[PDB]
């Protein structure tokens, strides 16, 4: 399912802003 | 915010007859049985209410007068927001007036740790950036505006900044301390929020950029992680590192990867339309659990993202895909709250028809989730960071560009 694929991913974390 | 005058296609003048020949016109229109399209019926329902108000002359003038009670209130907002930008407050406190207990968050640019002052015993959450750093990220003119403008407005949803300073080495702004947390930590550890909770915070957010843009400035960096819960379960918006004052177009590549605009990412010059983008991409994953837009690699969601094609959850209801297929529009021009009804085109969303505008305002909702405690200075509804000494140069950095701070 996809909640489980996202809680399966690599970015389920705090998302910092791009410093770019 | 309802506009009866344009519902019925009429100037705030029209005569009697006009507004009776007007509601006929409109009726035959959207009549059930000569019009079966979608939404016909949610038209021919406000056409009738319009024409209630409009027909009659006592009600008629109750809103034409509450028409110009808002234009006041906006004139007041925009004085306020005014004097305290153009002339900003400066140096109002200093370092060793607190005690610094505890990191309360990090980002990509600064440190927020709780502290006490010294003097009255009050906490508050206090934002250290190292003006080393801020010119090397090619941060200057953002927290610029960052301190000048979240100490210059005024909202129920919206954090203060009590205090700045700066020293020979740091940026220092001090806000009231938020203790429930970031609703990003609440989102993750629940899985989900219902669609009547997710529509309580998105209610606070969508009164929140009605009042930021109706001063000209756009906010640019919506997420859980920068929205906090106070002790009455209500939100407030912090982090002002990228809220920016603009007439016209922008054209910073700014914000977080999964609530970037399309446009920003193709570099167009952009406005207030990349916030309402961002409402859309938070009411989405605070009622899946989950962004409608992500992947490993910050490219990959760049390309979903501008592609644009999203799917739902099948527990999403009917009012709620509409409401996202809108906002999550990839054409600025078509999407809510870009339109020329602007925000209204949102409240008057079928999805929040249950939405008391005045009471979310007034905070007189019951909140669907409080924050629980165990004292003044608990901090547990946040995670805990490592801690770094605040060191202080015998040297004054960056004078110059950081003159007006
Ligand atoms: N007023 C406040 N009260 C309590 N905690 C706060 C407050 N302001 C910020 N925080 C916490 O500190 C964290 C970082 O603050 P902020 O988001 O302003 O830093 P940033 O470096 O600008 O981050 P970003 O990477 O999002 O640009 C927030 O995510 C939040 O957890
Ligand atoms: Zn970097
Ligand atoms: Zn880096
Ligand atoms: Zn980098
Ligand atoms: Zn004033
Ligand atoms: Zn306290
Ligand atoms: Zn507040
Ligand atoms: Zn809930
Ligand atoms: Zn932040
Ligand atoms: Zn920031």
């Amino acid at each position: 399912t996809t909640y489980a694929d996202f809680i399966a991913s690599g970015r389920t974390g705090r998302r910092n802003a791009i410093h770019d | 915010g309802k506009d009866y005058y344009q519902t019925l296609g009429l100037a705030r003048g029209a005569s009697d007859e006009e507004i009776k020949r007007a509601y006929r016109r409109q009726a035959l229109r959207y009549h059930p049985d000569k019009n079966k399209e979608p939404g016909a019926e949610e038209k021919f329902k406000e056409i009738a209410e319009a024409y209630d108000v409009l027909s009659d002359p006592r009600k008629r003038e109750i809103f034409d007068r509450y028409g110009e009670e808002v234009k006041e209130f906006l004139a007041k907002a925009k004085e306020d927001f005014l004097k305290k930008w153009e002339s900003p407050a400066q140096n109002t406190a200093h370092l060793d007036q607190f005690e610094r207990i505890k990191t309360l968050g990090t980002g990509s640019f600064g440190r927020v740790m709780l502290v006490k002052h010294k003097e009255t015993g009050n906490h508050y959450a206090m934002k250290i950036l190292d003006k080393q750093k801020v010119v090397k990220l090619k941060q200057i003119e953002h927290t610029l505006n960052e301190k000048r403008i979240l100490q210059a407005v005024n909202f129920p949803f919206l954090v203060k900044l009590e205090f700045s300073f700066k020293d020979n080495s740091n940026l220092y702004m001090v806000m009231e301390y938020v203790p429930g947390g970031e609703m990003f930590s609440h989102l993750r550890r629940i899985g989900r929020f219902s669609e009547p909770h997710a529509r309580f915070y998105a209610a606070q957010i969508v009164l929140t950029f009605e009042y930021l843009h109706s001063l000209d400035l756009i906010y640019r960096d919506l997420k859980p992680e920068n929205l906090l819960i106070d002790q009455q379960g209500y939100i407030q918006v912090t982090d002002f590192g990228f809220a920016k004052r603009v007439k016209g177009r922008t054209w910073t590549l700014c914000g977080t990867p999964e609530y970037l605009a399309p446009e920003i990412i193709l570099s167009k010059g952009y406005n207030k339309a990349v916030d309402w983008w961002a409402l859309g991409v938070l009411i989405y994953e605070m009622a899946a659990g989950y962004p409608p837009f992500f992947a490993d690699q910050p490219i990959q969601i760049y390309e979903k993202i501008v592609s644009g094609k999203v799917r739902f959850p099948s527990h999403f209801s009917s009012d709620l895909k509409d409401l996202l297929r809108n906002l999550l529009q990839v054409d600025l021009t078509k999407r809510f709250g870009n339109l020329k009804n602007g925000v209204n085109d949102i409240k008057n969303h079928k999805w929040f028809a249950t939405t008391d505008w005045i009471a979310i305002y007034q905070r007189k909702v019951e909140a669907p989730f409080i924050p629980k405690f165990k004292g003044p200075g608990d901090t547990s509804n946040f995670d805990d960071y490592e801690e770094e000494e605040i060191r202080v140069s015998i040297n004054e950095k960056c004078g110059k560009e950081f003159s007006e701070f």
